[PDB]
């Protein structure tokens, strides 16, 4: 550790890259010989003989393959030799493989066999492939190779349903195809940059197979990318335990056994080496090394050798010459053809009597490439990249058709096309490398590929490869092509960059991690095997045999480099590595670490375009660029005229680079070959370098520089300046007409107002006015509008409405269009806020709503600005000024209620020994708040408001009120409302203990079931309910006297009126005040709240006198709260969380080293990760297991009962975690371990912050945002959640203080300080949520006209806040008339919506009345939109499947949780659903709801969190079904109504229609019911009516389970049914048909329905239906509940005379099998 | 001497490049802004200029070509002797080192209707102990064509480029100044009749207490020093609430970009 040494990495680099030659000798095959000639040596190597066929190794017929793999070999008889040797390993095992073989020997078809093995793992029983279960990565060095592989793999695999595709260039926008691509083909660099980013919900986790083609690229300067990939893959396997198969495909070169080690290939199983005798066609090799040094003579010697070699093949063999410049192809073909002309040898290529000459003549005439014109008639051709696609195809076809005889080409053809040739000549091995800034040798991979093209596989008996080079390189190339150039690691040069990547990912957090990581590099393997090659003494190795010290030194040196350049904070003592935003940007944009140092040093907010271009030009990627004298004058020209001035002299490379960029944007042609290659190299990387600069300055808030930089990105991409007509960006438009437009210099915007006539006139080219008009309105364009909503005098909420104002067209806009929203300050200098905005094609015609906060101050600034600017189109932007001249700020909030210093109030103050027994054992005195409010709460009847921080004990104040009520009325009724169900449950437990057990009163919890809840209201003295349960109960207050005779109404957490669910709370509170004003005996109200800035408004709305509203501010919490806010200036979530990891541990050891700690984290996965990370940091620290405070043995019993291994490990080391996916027992075990003091730390997910029964000394909130998968974006924690989390840091009976650390993105810091240090302002959102409440009030005749609706509103918190903060509700004045107009408009809009939905009628545009649909929506408490959609969908022929569909698309399910982990799960769950629908559709909550319903009816499986999801769905299914029943009945449809009635039974018992009723009985399964039907029993009464002894042999029997079977059978409905028709022998037509129907139950109302698979406890419901099955006509229906005996009367109107037979139906809603059916037929007489 | 033995080739070195490089550094001066208080006593109101728009004005300027903005403001409710400059308006314009060329038409926008015109601010290459006779002529001719400019209320602020800094001094015309200026057709440096008793210094103070804003042309930009042919004393323009672009911004010199691509 400590005695580290700082290395010089550059002195360890192999500078020659792939040209490095580790071997000192080269052994030539037998028969090779050397001949000398004037100026050059020739070395001939004879073609090898193919090896004998071993020991009867037989070629494998495709028939012998596994049948699922045979389709991938369609059209072949037998595998080739290498495939036959590889079949078992490739297809029958999952072994990692390394295959070394000569180029073209068959490696690709082996890779196909591996892919087929992977495909086999996903073949369903129906023969289809799961395709969404997996992904395969094929990594190829060159892009042209990538494309050919996409073609060939796609064609081989089409028959399987497999999609193969290349990875696209704009990953920030296009990932939708990647989700449909099973086989991704790409370069190493692309895969590196993709796995470098986190990616949130990536697809990298599906990758099961990686193929690394041409892996000998390890020896190239690109090799470290492969080492990075493999190291990352193997370590990620370790930290996932999910295998990935690795397949390496290699040339036959030394060290292949070390490559195998590096890939974790077992040599005895996965290593295969095939020497060069396995080349598909043997290769005779000729190497020509020129000794001449003088340039001119050397070039002529070259051309002479080429000519003479051509002459050995003219007329006999095609010859493919490879040269290394596009211009050089033509220059060389011309050199040779002219030499042939002078020597009268042109005739040997094209003889007479062959139509080939004519084909060449005619195809050269119509070719239109001038060099091709001059050459094709002579049989010579050229092929390079800057040529037409069909002209390259012309060359390829003509060469394949043997017309061309001499073809001069570049490397691109060798990599991209499958075009072999008998003779191949490599003319010179020097190529210009702009990155190296100099001429260099061709890379080995290029040489191998080019020579691999020699010899056509089935036309040639041998191939002939001639390589021409300088003499000093002969040995090098002789080694490369004869199995002897060893593969080495080029990695030390890239070490710092690679290390930073692993740091940014969190894979490496310290030097020990980095040593571990380097242990997976190919560099490490080679260092172990050849230390002296890598600068290590043999003695040094024997003293450091695993090279631990050497790796620590390498990591140390790289870390110091990165720390110097501000990518990483490196602590040398600990060795710790802290990530930075600069480091992250360098990794994610593939920037070398020196470049971001430069950017950080030179970027300033005041930079001009001038200095921006210079900064870019200083990038270390260009460090080898020089200014050659021969380039100067040309450059000088451009430098005298560039539109961006250049400060430095043309002596400086910086200036050449700047000028190259500006020239590339201006699309300037340059002449020097050096200059053009350099310009290409500069601009190829300009894009992502400038995007890195953009991200830097954007996240710093630098408005001007952000504008200039994004602009420069777009000019680089579009290759034009801003000054140019943006119409140029429609490539389809003629350049001539856009130039005509440019000439008139008028503003482009003015085109939007004219028409095709006027535009054609202004252009002076009317011919196509229309065309240009079209394009003008295709140009992206947005309209902007704001609603300003003051929160305080210093914080402003903004709602921005984005209205698209252009025609969409997929061929110009694709499927999405991206923008940045930038909120800039008074001076357009600071970005106050910014966010990415994506306009999808499916919403191109829709307004989009964006909401954000911005700071404001006093005196108000003139204006802010909202810019919305395209992320890719130049000159595409809209700026909306936001002036504040008429902003109405709210009044500064009042001072808090002073906390008076009172003597602590003893419990004895209650003056009641019974009452005092509730608290006297808990504490001696009440805290100061309870002490201060006691007199008012306990000794008066005033309405009371108590606002105070969470943890101030406001619940005891509610209890004071309840005790007073108990003294005034022995049967007093208090109703207590709290907004979350988990809080309701906790309060129910404590208050049951207090008031039922110790005071002998009735305490009840409302369930949500109307009948049950009305009973509970009648009998209970303390009634605990969530808001909606009380809303449905209290709407019917006119007809429910227990709702009026409420003595006391307590509402807890009332500040939540301002939150997402606040409207229902506000309504029920308003209703209680309204009832109390109506009944002349007032209902006392006590409201409890977090500290409120506008407490007085809440109090006045609830009728609290100033003397009884206690508005305490956060500083008065009884346990003082020390709150720290830590900002993290990192805008990438996964990186920010990483940077928080160690600070979490330090905050623990700083603020609570000994006492309990709760850490809140944003997600389920993060609980586990952070628990582990705390443990890891613990063990590295001196203090390990410091968080366990009980013996391992005292904890083991607790542990064994869990199903999570990680949870038992972490608990064993003192750290629990809590997330939704744990069993409720597991949550209980962890919580009890935490309250015991056994475990000191617990990591909980945010979603649990409302249902936790633990508290702590220290709460740490680790980040304040979570990922919403439905909208695919991050969402801020609501402030209410954060207040609740902070409130967990509160232990009155143990601590002198509570401590909380909130770690947040830096941009959020000020906001939290504003709304945590000070009391909270809350507002109403009732005006956005009125329809259901208005509808209900029109059902109950509270609202009978529009004036009634206004008066109604007068009772609400909305109405009070409209006068105090008008702009928040879009009022512009507080005058009484302004308010009246506003309320009238709100009323008008809401009533109009309801009337259009057919829920209400409006007469004389004044009076309103409920319609059937509104009454159903109100009765069942269903969103009116749901009921309208029901009315549309239900169709009198609806089947149970259509019912599940309709009800799954109810609005009540659009908020059911969504997590795309289930997506794949879900895609398999839809595979077996018994009923059929049209489209599987991703992750919309409706389809998850339908799926979980399917899994309920047919008890498919037992999910985890989806089990709670199913429970929530079942909480509303029954009411939706009953609403459907009412709709169908009101329309007279018999069969769909009975179908829905059985669907209620189905959902209750979890069955289908064609299932056995015996499925309802406990402890039954399938074989039991099959054998019961085998013995004649298919009814529950069938099993009841038989002696016990026989029944026990009839079924597999357990005695004590029979008791639950018996409780069911005795609870099963056994109703005997009578019915008379009332005096219908004297019936008249059109009059009264009255049927009396009596139901008598033996004695079965002991309690609820037995339905254990239903989450709510239910009571049996019944329907009596009179119908006619002939016409499917519902005639009469009544709904009833039965208590042993009851009679009912059904009404009908006689329709005709005679022949009338009606079926009577008795239908349950809870059980199956006990429906009854009778018939009756009285006649009209 | 040699006719061909020592031949050398001229290479263009255009003038605006050096000035663009120079304008890039203007932000350094916004932190050394000095107001001349040399007038022992004050004649007129007291004008208060908010720093934020002054800094932007300096930053969008050029070291040689003068630029100008119109001044709009109000008196604080307290005392009518204070004039708070609330707005600077940039209109289509060009200039030399001596003068500015502005359209005849004054700013017209509803957003300005509750403010009163207070004159104009302009840059100058060098400090001067006297108000320019060009400036006197310009202010007088504006007053003669626009009765909303009261000579006792409208001022001229000069922003002179002292080395490393900026010096602001504020003047008003005197009645003799207005009468001479409005009939002066000599645009030179020493015209007939010009008198130092044609102007007088007014008190001016820089403030951070409040912030001003800009208005700019609605469809063009303000800088026409590269499009001089297209600028005309009778050109009309609307305004918009937005901040001005800097002198050498690309939309001010489009011919430099379209001409380079023609090489
Ligand atoms: N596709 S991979 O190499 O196995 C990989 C690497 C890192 C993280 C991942 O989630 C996946
Ligand atoms: N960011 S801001 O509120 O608009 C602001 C404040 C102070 C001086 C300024 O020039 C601008
Ligand atoms: N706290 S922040 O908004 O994400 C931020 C601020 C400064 C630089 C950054 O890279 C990021």
């Amino acid at each position: 550790l400590a005695p580290r040494q700082v290395l010089d990495l550059e002195d360890l680099v192999f500078t020659q890259g792939s040209h490095f030659m580790a071997n000192k000798r080269c052994q030539l095959p037998d028969g090779s010989f050397r001949r000398q000639r004037k100026g050059y040596e020739e070395v001939h190597v004879p073609a090898l003989k193919p090896k004998p066929f071993g020991s009867e190794e037989q070629l494998l017929p495709v028939e012998k393959l596994p049948k699922y793999a045979q389709a991938g070999f369609e059209g072949f008889k037998t595998l080739n030799r290498i495939q036959s040797k590889l079949y078992r390993a490739a297809l029958e095992t999952d072994e990692n493989l390394l295959l070394c073989a000569p180029t073209g020997a068959g490696k690709t078809n082996v890779a196909l066999m591996c892919m087929l093995r992977e495909i086999g793992k996903h073949i369903n029983m129906d023969g289809t492939i799961n395709v969404d279960d997996f992904k395969i990565i094929y990594i190829a060095p060159m892009r042209s190779l990538v494309q050919e592989m996409v073609g060939s793999f796609g064609k081989r695999l089409a028959t399987y349903g497999i999609t193969v595709a290349e990875l696209t260039g704009d990953h920030q926008l296009c990932k939708e195809e990647i989700s449909a691509t099973q086989i991704i083909v790409c370069t190493p660099e692309k895969w590196d940059i993709i796995t470098r980013k986190g990616g949130e919900r990536t697809y990298t986790q599906l990758v099961r197979l990686i193929i690394l083609d041409e892996i000998h690229l390890l020896h190239d300067d690109r090799g470290p990318v492969l080492e990075a990939l493999v190291a990352r893959a193997i370590r990620n396997i370790e930290m996932t335990q999910e295998d990935v198969r690795l397949i390496g495909l290699s040339a036959t070169l030394p060290n292949y056994e070390d490559v195998a080690t590096f890939l974790r290939v077992d040599p005895a199983k996965g290593l295969f080496y095939f020497d060069n005798s396995f080349r598909p066609v043997p290769l005779e090799q000729t190497y020509v090394g020129i000794t001449e040094k003088k340039a001119i003579k050397r070039f002529q010697i070259m051309n002479e050798i080429v000519y003479e070699k051509i002459m050995e093949h003219a007329g006999k063999n095609q010859v493919l010459v490879f040269v290394h410049s596009r211009k050089e192809t033509g220059k060389t073909a011309r050199a040779i053809r002219d030499m042939c002309l002078e020597k009268d040898t042109l005739g040997l290529f094209l003889r007479e009597g062959s139509a080939s000459t004519e084909v060449l003549r005619t195809e050269a005439e119509q070719c239109k490439n001038l060099e091709l014109k001059d050459l094709l008639p002579y049989g010579f051709a050229i092929h390079h990249a800057g040529m037409t696609r069909v002209d390259r195809t012309l060359v390829e076809d003509l060469f394949a058709d043997k017309h061309i005889q001499v073809l001069v080409s570049t490397a691109t053809l060798a990599w991209g096309v499958n075009l072999p040739a008998h003779t191949v000549i490599i003319k010179g091995t020097q190529v210009y490398s702009p990155e190296k800034g100099r001429w260099t040798e061709l890379g080995a991979l290029d040489i191998l590929q080019m020579l691999g093209r020699a010899g056509r596989p089935q036309y040639d008996t041998k191939g002939e490869g001639i390589l021409i080079t300088s003499h000093g390189e002969l040995q090098y190339y002789l080694s490369l092509l004869n199995q002897q150039l060893p593969i080495e690691s080029q990695m030390v040069s890239k070490l710092p960059d690679m290390l930073n990547a692993e740091i940014v990912l969190g894979n490496v957090q310290n030097a020990k991690d980095a040593v571990n990581w380097l242990g997976y590099a190919y560099l490490y393997i080679r260092m172990l095997r050849s230390p002296t090659l890598y600068g290590i003494s043999h003695d040094d190795l024997k003293g450091d045999p695993l090279l631990d010290q050497r790796r620590l030194d390498l990591v140390h040196t790289a870390a110091l480099m990165l720390d110097k350049n501000n990518l990483v904070k490196y602590d040398k003592k600990t060795g710790n590595f802290q990530v930075t935003e600069l480091g992250r940007i360098a990794s994610h944009y593939y920037i070398t670490n020196d470049t971001v140092q430069t950017y950080n040093q030179l970027l300033k907010p005041t930079l001009s375009e001038i200095e921006l271009f210079r900064v870019f030009s200083l990038s270390s990627e260009f460090k080898n660029i020089t200014v050659r004298e021969e380039e100067k004058l040309e450059l000088q020209k451009l430098l005298e005229r560039v539109p961006i001035p250049v400060k430095e002299s043309i002596e400086e490379p910086s200036a050449k680079i700047n000028v190259l960029l500006q020239a590339f944007i201006s699309q300037l042609k340059l002449e020097g070959f050096a200059l053009m290659a350099d310009m290409v190299y500069v601009t190829q990387s300009a894009g992502r370098l400038m995007r890195a600069i953009f991200e830097i300055v954007l996240n710093r808030g630098w408005a001007q520089l952000t504008d200039k930089t994004l602009n420069l990105c777009k000019m680089i991409d579009k290759r034009m300046w801003q000054s140019m007509c943006p119409l140029r960006q429609f490539r389809k438009l003629p350049e001539e007409v856009v130039k005509k437009i440019e000439k008139k210099n008028f503003p482009f915007e003015r085109l939007y107002d004219l028409n095709h006539n006027e535009i054609g006139e202004l252009i002076r080219m009317p011919k196509m006015g229309k065309t240009i008009h079209k394009y003008v309105h295709l140009f992206p364009k947005l309209e902007l509008s704001v609603h300003l909503q003051p929160i305080t005098r210093s914080t402003l909420k903004v709602e921005l409405t984005i209205t698209p104002d252009f025609q969409w067209d997929e061929k110009v806009h694709g499927s999405s269009e991206a923008f940045w929203i930038l909120v800039e300050d008074v001076d357009s200098e600071v970005i106050l806020h910014h966010e990415y905005f994506l306009l999808k094609a499916k919403y191109a015609q829709d307004e989009h709503l964006i909401t954000f906060f911005v700071p404001v101050f006093e005196p108000l600034p003139p204006q802010y600005f909202i810019r919305v600017v395209s992320d890719r189109w130049l000159s595409c932007e809209t700026q909306l000024p936001v002036s504040f001249r008429h902003l109405i700020l709210p009044e500064k909030y009042p001072p808090p209620t002073e906390l008076l210093d009172l003597q602590p109030l003893p419990v004895s103050a209650l003056r009641n020994s019974a009452f005092e027994s509730l608290y006297q054992d808990k504490f001696p005195f009440f805290n100061p708040i309870q002490t201060q409010v006691f007199n008012t709460v306990y000794n008066s009847d005033d309405n009371v408001f108590v606002g105070a921080p969470t943890g101030s004990g406001k619940t005891i104040c509610a209890e004071f009120a309840i005790l007073r009520m108990l003294l005034q009325s022995s049967e007093g009724r208090c109703v207590y409302i709290t907004p979350m169900e988990a809080l309701a449950e906790q309060v129910y437990m404590d208050w049951y203990e207090k008031f039922q057990d110790r005071l002998n009163k009735k305490v009840v919890l409302l369930t949500g079931e109307t009948s049950t809840d009305l009973k509970l209201l009648g009998k209970g003295n303390i009634i605990i309910s969530t808001p909606e349960k009380w809303d449905i109960l209290s709407r019917r207050w006119k007809q429910r006297k227990n709702v009026q005779n409420i003595n006391l109404f307590v509402v807890d957490e009332v500040h939540l009126i301002g939150g997402e669910n606040g409207p229902v709370l506000e309504v029920i509170c308003s209703r209680m005040r309204y009832i109390s004003s109506q009944i002349e005996r007032p209902i006392r109200i006590v409201a409890l709240s977090s500290s409120l800035s506008n407490a007085k408004d809440v109090a006045h709305w609830l009728g609290c006198s100033a003397t009884s509203t206690f508005n305490f501010h956060p500083n008065v919490r009884p346990v003082p709260l020390e709150l720290h806010i830590q900002g993290f200036n990192i805008s990438h979530t996964q990186t920010r969380l990483l940077s928080m990891a160690k600070p979490v541990y330090h905050a623990i050891t700083k603020h609570s080293p000994k006492k309990p700690v709760i850490v809140f984290v944003p997600s389920r996965k993060q609980t586990r990760l952070t628990a582990i990370d705390i443990l890891t940091t613990c063990a590295a620290d001196i203090q390990r297991q410091r968080f366990l405070h009980c013996t391992e043995k005292d904890l083991i019993p607790y542990l064994e009962k869990l199903s999570d291994s990680t949870l038992k490990e972490t608990l064993l080391n003192g750290v629990g975690y809590l997330h939704e996916g744990l069993s409720p027992m597991e949550r209980r075990l962890v919580e009890q371990l935490f309250s015991s003091g056994a475990i000191q730390v617990v990591v909980a997910s945010r979603s649990l912050c409302w249902g936790m029964n633990v508290a702590a000394h220290l709460v740490i909130i680790m980040d304040t945002q979570y990922y919403n998968g439905k909208i695919h974006a991050y969402v801020d924690y609501p402030i209410y959640d954060v207040l609740q989390m902070v409130g967990h840091a509160n232990r009155p009976l143990q601590d002198d203080e509570g401590r909380c650390v909130i770690m947040c993105q830096g941009s959020k810091k000020d906001f939290f300080k504003k709304f945590l240090y000070e009391p909270l302002p809350v507002e109403s959102h009732l005006d956005h949520c009125m329809h259901d409440h208005f509808n209900a009030e029109i059902v109950t005749k509270t609202i009978e006209n529009k004036q009634d609706a206004v008066d109604y509103l007068t009772w609400t918190f909305l109405y009070r806040r409209m006068t105090q903060n008008p702009n928040y509700y879009n009022l512009q004045g507080i005058s009484h008339r302004h308010l009246s107009d506003h309320l009238s408009e709100l009323v008008e809009q809401t009533l109009s919506d309801l009337e259009q939905s057919k829920c209400i009628s409006i007469e004389d545009e004044m009076d309103v009345a409920p319609l059937n649909l509104g009454m159903i929506a109100a009765y069942y408490y269903i969103n009116y939109t749901t009921i309208e959609l029901f009315s549309m969908s239900l169709n009198a022929k609806t089947k149970v499947r259509g019912l599940i569909e309709i009800i799954s698309n109810a609005a009540e399910y659009e908020n059911i949780p969504i997590r795309h982990h289930e997506d794949n799960l879900l895609r398999q769950l839809a595979q077996k659903v018994p009923h059929k629908l049209n489209n599987p559709k991703f992750n919309d909550p409706h389809v998850k709801t339908n799926l979980l319903l399917q899994a309920h009816l047919s008890r498919m499986q037992l999910s985890a969190e989806l089990q709670s999801d199913t429970e929530e769905i079942l909480s509303k299914a029954i009411r939706l079904i009953q609403a459907c029943v009412d709709v169908l009945s009101s329309n007279g449809w018999l069969s769909p109504a009975l179908a829905a009635m059985e669907l209620a039974q189905m959902v209750t018992q979890a069955m289908w229609s064609k299932d056995s009723y015996l499925k309802q009985l406990p402890h039954f399964t399938s074989e039991h019911i099959k054998r019961c039907t085998d013995k004649g029993v298919e009814s529950v009464f069938d099993i009841m009516e038989m002696e016990d002894e026989e029944r026990n042999a009839l079924l597999q029997l357990t005695d004590s389970q029979i008791a639950d079977v018996a409780r069911f059978c005795n609870r099963y409905p056994n109703i005997e049914l009578s019915y008379e028709v009332v005096d219908k022998d004297s019936i008249r037509s059109g009059g009264p048909v009255v049927v009396l129907v009596q139901l008598e139950r033996e004695e079965e109302v002991t309690g609820p329905v037995i339905a254990p698979l239903f989450p709510q406890k239910r009571e049996e419901g019944w329907w009596v239906v009179i119908g006619d099955a002939k016409s499917n006509s519902l005639i009469s229906i009544k709904r009833l509940t039965l208590q042993q005996k009851a009679k009912v009367k059904l009404d009908f109107v006689a329709p005709a005379t005679g022949a009338h037979n009606y079926t009577l139906y008795f239908m349950s809603d809870a059980y199956m099998g006990c429906d009854q059916e009778y018939k009756f037929s009285v006649d009209v007489k | 001497g040699p006719l061909g033995s020592m031949t050398q080739t001229f290479s263009s070195k255009t003038e605006w490049r050096v000035r663009a490089i120079s304008a890039a550094n203007l932000h350094l001066r916004t932190n050394h802004i000095y107001v001349s208080s040399d007038d022992i006593k004050e004649t007129g109101y007291t004008y208060i200029l908010p720093k934020n728009v002054l800094k932007k004005f300096i930053c969008i300027s050029d070291l040689r070509a003068q630029i100008a903005g119109y001044l709009y403001g109000v008196s604080p409710p307290d005392n009518p002797q204070v004039k708070e400059i609330r707005c600077i308006v940039m209109v289509p314009q060009w200039g030399t080192h001596q003068t500015v060329h502005l359209p005849g038409q004054l700013p017209q926008h509803e957003y300005l209707k509750e403010m009163e015109p207070l004159g104009w601010i302009h840059t100058q290459p060098n400090e001067s102990p006297q108000l320019s006779p060009q400036d006197v002529t310009t202010h007088a001719k504006i007053m003669a064509d626009n009765p909303s400019w009261d000579g006792e209320k409208t001022i001229i602020i000069t922003c002179s480029f002292t080395p490393g800094s900026c010096t602001l001094t504020a003047y008003k015309l005197t009645p003799s100044g207005y009468e001479w200026g409005r009939q002066n057709t000599d645009k030179g440096n020493n015209p007939k009749g010009y008198l130092p008793s044609h102007y007088e210094r007014v008190q001016m103070l820089l403030s951070d207490r409040f912030l001003g804003f800009f208005m700019v042309p609605a469809q063009s930009s303000w800088n026409y020093n590269f499009m001089g042919v297209r600028h005309d004393p009778n050109m009309k323009y609307e305004l918009q609430l937005a901040n001005p672009k800097e002198f050498y911004h690309e939309v001010h010199r489009p011919s430099h970009f379209l001409n380079f691509a023609l090489l």
